[PDB]
């Protein structure tokens, strides 16, 4: 739940000298005293409760362990790395609005999955190498950089499409169909010169795709929101 | 362990209060103080916390802006200031011990009361009430002694030092218009009224006042 | 001063002098010696220790000689290398003015056994090694006594602050200038012709470059809550409306590359963005006449694009300047 | 901020017969450690809430042992399996899992017994109210049970609404039974105009309204 | 999985002098702080006696091999994928048209990052010649594949702008690349008799980059997987 995470350290505290059989180690109070604590500015002191820990298959052990209950303060992190990566995610959808004639969608897209990737990486960096969670915010980058080779690889077809001409392409009765009379419909397009249709059929696929990136990136917001 | 608080509040609206909860007994900086508040309707409402070790505070989005929480490390009491009172801010508040994901909320305040409005210290009107002439009189009868116009509560109507211990319903204190109002009922033989005498002791301690009438036969 | 991990650290030498009653002579009777250097290990020393220690050591380590005089008078002046916590406020990075404390007292001695005494207010400087990166503004010791849960009796502790000031030529040179001439190029974007297919090069380069100087700050500041960084707060704002600008970019891109073949101009677009928008703005379209339908269509697109463009030129350079000077003028204005 | 609900708000048991109180979140408040922190509260009337429950299952220590807990995810009761006088009040929810940390509802636990019938009485003002230049009609509904009753005032033959005093008095412990004092208030010029005053009362032991009347003119 | 060995014994005592027993063959755990990154397989003591030149005598020893075996969900997440993403653009500049004037930029920007994720890889692992990562050779394949990928694309390029103006089209190059190839590859070009030789010839010089370009994302596609697959399926196998 990085940065909105709770930690809880402990503090074991033994005599590595005597036993249970010399030495009975004692709580004085059942909580560690904050009477001349100076407040961290990062973290919050949730609580710190110690407890004395006997073994009953032992009997020569015993020791008084504190748990340290600490808050992420996380309005650093927020707006150092969450708003940044939601800024940047919000770009992942754009490259299927964008003219193919622009010549500029490769760039787009190439430098949405570089940022992200950047992201991720600093996210590792920041986070320890352990290997039993993944930060909801690292998954959720992961996810965009999916979505966004997905998006790379679709553009790619989508430019492929646009520049087709009949002096080279032929277009199957069935794309003639699918893509320039129902397809359109559905997406409420309204069609209003055979290399112009072409250049029409580019303009729904794209069309199509924006629609599905919508909803999975609207719907991305409950892999979002579940973190805080 | 012990939680002290203060005593009962009387203000007028617009104005603020500092209740103060008093922990001993035990490390009063490692525990968070919660805040609580219950109208006289019904129901709890948590106003937020504060841990007197730190500065740390929380407070429920109902109370944000509303309540302020701040700690005396030194004398070992938490403090709560209320903003712009108002009629429904009268409640009795309550602080609690708490610690999050550990031992709960085991040790509670008295509760401080605390009442909003402009009235002043209004003694009672006790309004001796008979048996109507048109009623008919039967085996049982119940008496009656109202008292009302009557300001701060409370006032501790009762009979002729314990006269009829049983038998009494004193009903509720309620805001007519906007002092309080209540009424009481005894039920008696009708072969003994004539003969025993009972009296509404009415009191009042905020107004220092103790006025006792009897109700006279129709 | 290290600001990420809100320490300081200080090389100070720690003057104490006390007195000892049994450490006395008659300098008559000793060849007129009326002082001498002993070792200050045989001796008693007062425990001053400093309170907020933060990986370093609680005590003085170094145990040089102790000046003894004839009086019963020690004098122990030995050094130490102290590594104490103090709150990083960075509000105003790089203008900002720290205040660094040090908590020095006695640790198991309370007032009525060992007392402190100001030998003066000022921290001495005589001495002092000037950094080069801070000034010290202040430097003053203040007495205080107070009581703790471990203990009934009162301790005093002498607890000196440290004001110091930055010099904000170095990370302004290297932080805020660059970062203020790529914030110059946020509005081009919207006065670059759409057909010169650089628009998106040029808006993404700017938000890449904002973002690497974002993080770059971030690498110096403290993760601190309490607080956000006027550079910090200006960055992330920057960034905030150069992607609003990339938005944009790309709808203006869309926008010009509309033809009759593909797309309908609605007439109430006509109206507006020909007639009504580009007279206010001082934007006066040639009258010409084409004869071909499409080719005069997909030039009203082209100028439908021209005319938003010019729009959100006007709203960023006010918006820009109005969010410059409703940030960093109030602050200075003391 | 989860929200706890509980049911019934009112649960009337006899002596010695066994309550069961249900409890709903909002959403599943079980943690990571391997425990839900749910706490169950009783208040008492006058007095501050009282812990009983912790972690669902653990019981505080002095509480009796018929006090019992369970439940899992969003759904938890609490059972007290013979139940006493000292056990009255209202019980409360409370999880201590997600910030912020939120009460229940509350469900008010009563004794239920064979039902008694309504014992209604009117009152007409007296003199001093006169002199004071307003008028004070009082009904008083004395031990009656269940709490279905209901007040109407039909004026001279005319239902009057506007301005009606209700006020109702919680179970009792030597009969625990319900009684009600709604009154109205009228002035002098409104008092002397209209003729005849009715107090209804309808309950459920008398499906008919009992009528209880007196005609100002005498 | 990596093997690290602790080697323990007596260092001026011979066997005569001071003998080692195993206290237990099992290096104990009851008190063990589990990492989060690693997970200890086996931790076993052996009992080793050997003579050194130093000295006459027999010295025992008693070696702890520790076998610990990384959890990969941290690397994988952070470096496997996206190399793996990276990967998946590497054919892709050849079904991009050499009009929409990005191939370079599609193909330079593999080549980079690629090139990133190698240097970032190699501040990992140990400088040693003994042995080379299997995600490292992958890596330098994809490389290399991707350098001629550029290479090939700058020839494409190169060949899709000529015009008869500055260009003649050799007769076996029109036959070859419209004629044969084009079929072998199961794209049938339209039958258009354009009148203009200036404005036909053009197309046909387009139509021979499209050739090209198809020819090449067949073969990359096939190396592609056939390196892949002939790489990394033998040791997962067994
Ligand atoms: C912080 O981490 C510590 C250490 O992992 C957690 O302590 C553990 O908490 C669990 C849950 O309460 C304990 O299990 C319970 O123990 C009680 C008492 O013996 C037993 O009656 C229950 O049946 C249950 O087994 C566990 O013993 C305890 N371990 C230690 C070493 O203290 C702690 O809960 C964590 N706190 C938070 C807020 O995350
Ligand atoms: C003793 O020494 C001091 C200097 O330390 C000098 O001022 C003084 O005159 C000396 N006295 C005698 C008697 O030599
Ligand atoms: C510095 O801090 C000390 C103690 O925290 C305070 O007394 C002093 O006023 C501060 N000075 C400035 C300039 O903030
Ligand atoms: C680990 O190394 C030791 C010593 O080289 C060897 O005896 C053992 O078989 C090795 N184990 C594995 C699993 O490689
Ligand atoms: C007696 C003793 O050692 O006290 C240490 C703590 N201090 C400095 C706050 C009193
Ligand atoms: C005798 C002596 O010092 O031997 C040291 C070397 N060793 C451990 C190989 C025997
Ligand atoms: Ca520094």
């Amino acid at each position: 739940h990085f940065p909105f995470d709770q930690q809880n350290c402990t503090m074991k505290f033994r005599s590595w000298t005597y036993d249970r059989t010399e030495i009975d180690l004692v709580l004085k109070s059942e909580v560690a005293s904050l009477d001349d604590f100076t407040p961290s500015g990062e973290w919050d002191i949730v609580a710190l409760p110690g407890r004395r820990n006997e073994n009953p298959d032992d009997s020569t052990y015993v020791d008084i362990t504190y748990d340290f209950i600490i808050r992420r303060k996380p309005l650093f992190y927020t707006i150092n790395l969450i708003i940044p990566c939601v800024l940047i995610t919000s770009l992942a959808i754009l490259v299927f609005y964008l003219p193919s004639d622009c010549g500029e969608k490769m760039t787009l897209c190439i430098s949405v999955l570089l940022a992200l990737t950047v992201f991720l990486l600093l996210i590792s960096k920041i986070v320890p190498p352990t290997s039993l969670d993944v930060p909801l915010v690292g998954k959720y980058l992961m996810f965009t950089m999916v979505l966004v080779t997905f998006s790379i690889v679709t553009s790619v077809c989508v430019l492929n499409v646009h520049h087709r001409s009949p002096t080279t392409h032929t277009m199957a009765p069935w794309v003639k169909v699918v893509f320039l009379e129902k397809l359109p419909a559905l997406l409420f397009m309204q069609q209003p010169s055979v290399s112009e249709d072409w250049k029409y059929v580019a303009m729904v696929i794209d069309r199509l795709f924006l629609w599905i990136f919508v909803f999975v990136c609207v719907f991305g917001t409950i892999g979002m929101f579940l973190q805080p | 362990v012990q939680l002290q608080q203060s005593g009962a509040e009387v203000m007028k609206p617009g104005a603020s209060v500092k209740i103060s909860c008093k922990g001993t007994g035990y490390t009063f900086s490692s525990y968070w103080i919660e805040w609580v508040k219950q109208r006289p309707g019904h129901g709890l409402e948590r106003i937020g916390e504060i841990l007197p070790g730190s500065g740390s505070t929380n407070y429920n989005e109902k109370f944000r802006g509303k309540a302020t929480f701040t700690a005396d490390k030194s004398s070992k009491t938490a403090y709560m200031q209320l903003s712009s009172l108002t009629s429904e801010d009268s409640a009795v508040y309550y602080c609690a011990r708490y610690l999050p994901y550990y031992y709960a909320m085991d040790y509670w305040g008295q509760g401080t009361s605390v009442t909003v409005s402009s009235a002043k210290t209004t003694p009672p009107s006790v309004y001796p009430l008979a048996p109507g002439s048109a009623a008919q009189t039967n085996s049982m009868v119940t008496l009656g002694c109202l008292v009302k116009g009557y300001f701060p509560e409370p006032v501790t109507v009762t009979w002729n030092s314990g006269s009829l211990s049983s038998g009494v319903h004193t009903f509720p204190a309620v805001l007519q218009s906007d002092l309080y109002t209540l009424s009481s009922s005894v039920t008696v033989p009708s072969s003994t009224w004539p003969s025993e005498t009972v009296t509404c002791n009415v009191a009042h301690p905020a107004s220092s006042t103790k006025v006792d009438k009897k109700i006279v036969p129709r | 001063v290290d600001e990420k991990n809100q320490m300081m650290t200080t090389n100070v030498w720690v003057k104490q002098e006390w007195h000892d009653y049994k450490l006395r002579w008659d300098p008559a009777d000793y060849e007129n010696v009326t002082s001498i250097r002993i070792p200050s290990e045989l001796i008693w020393r007062p425990d001053i220790v400093l309170y907020n220690n933060a990986d370093g050591d609680f005590a003085v380590t170094h145990l040089t000689k102790a000046h003894l005089f004839h009086d019963g008078r020690v004098q122990w002046t030995p050094p130490a290398i102290y590594k104490s916590s103090c709150s990083i406020d960075v509000t105003f990075f790089p203008f900002d003015q720290q205040n660094c404390t040090m908590k020095f007292g006695s640790w198991t001695y309370d007032k009525a056994k060992i007392d402190l005494v100001n030998m003066h207010s000022r921290v001495d400087q005589l001495d002092f090694w000037e950094s080069g990166e801070w000034v010290i503004v202040d430097a003053v010791g203040t007495y205080n006594t107070r009581k703790y849960e471990c203990c009934a009796e009162i301790y005093p502790d002498i607890t000196y602050a440290f004001v110091i000031r930055r010099l904000p030529l170095f990370y302004t040179i290297n932080l805020i200038i660059p970062c203020l001439l790529i914030s110059c190029l946020t509005v081009l974007v919207f006065y670059l012709p759409s057909e010169c297919g650089e628009k998106i090069t040029l808006c993404i380069s700017v938000l890449l470059s904002l973002t690497v100087f974002l993080l770059l700050i971030t690498e110096i500041i403290p993760s601190t809550s309490l607080v956000i960084p006027l550079i910090g707060e200006y960055l992330l704002f920057t960034m905030i409306f150069v992607t609003l600008s990339i938005v944009i970019t790309v709808f203006v891109l869309n926008v010009h590359h509309r033809s009759p073949r593909t797309h309908t101009m609605p007439t109430w677009v006509r109206r507006v963005f020909l007639d009504i928008v580009p007279r206010l703005l001082l934007m006066k379209r040639p009258s010409v006449v084409d004869t071909d339908f499409e080719r005069s269509v997909k030039e009203d697109w082209k100028y439908v694009a021209m005319v938003i463009d010019r729009i959100f030129l006007w709203m960023f350079i006010i918006v820009c300047l109005l969010g410059t000077v409703g940030l960093f003028l109030p602050p200075w204005l003391a | 901020d989860v929200l706890m609900t509980q049911t019934p708000l009112s649960l009337p048991v006899s002596l010695g017969d066994q309550a069961s109180i249900s409890c709903r979140s909002s959403q599943s408040i079980v943690h990571s450690n391997g425990n839900t922190y749910l706490e169950w509260y009783l208040q008492k009337p006058g007095q501050s809430p009282k812990l009983l429950i912790y972690k669902v299952s653990n019981r505080f220590s002095g509480v009796p042992d018929r006090f019992s807990g369970s439940g899992s995810g969003t759904d938890f009761t609490l059972k007290i399996s013979r139940v006493e006088a000292e056990d009255l009040g209202v019980y409360y929810c409370f999880q201590g899992s997600h910030v912020p940390w939120t009460f229940g509802g509350g469900t008010k636990l009563e004794i239920k017994r064979a039902d008694a019938a309504p014992t209604v009485s009117i009152f007409p003002p007296s003199s001093e109210q006169l002199t004071s230049g307003g008028a004070s009609v009082v009904c008083f509904l004395n031990n009656f049970y269940p709490k279905d009753i209901n007040v109407k005032w039909k004026i001279d033959g005319s239902e009057r609404q506007n301005g009606v005093l209700n006020s109702w008095t919680d179970q009792d412990s030597k009969d625990s039974t319900y009684s009600m004092s709604s009154t109205l208030t009228l002035t002098k010029d409104e008092y002397e105009r209209h003729n005849s005053y009715t107090c209804e009362a309808t309950h459920k032991t008398s499906t008919s309204p009992i009528v209880k009347s007196f005609n100002r003119n005498e």
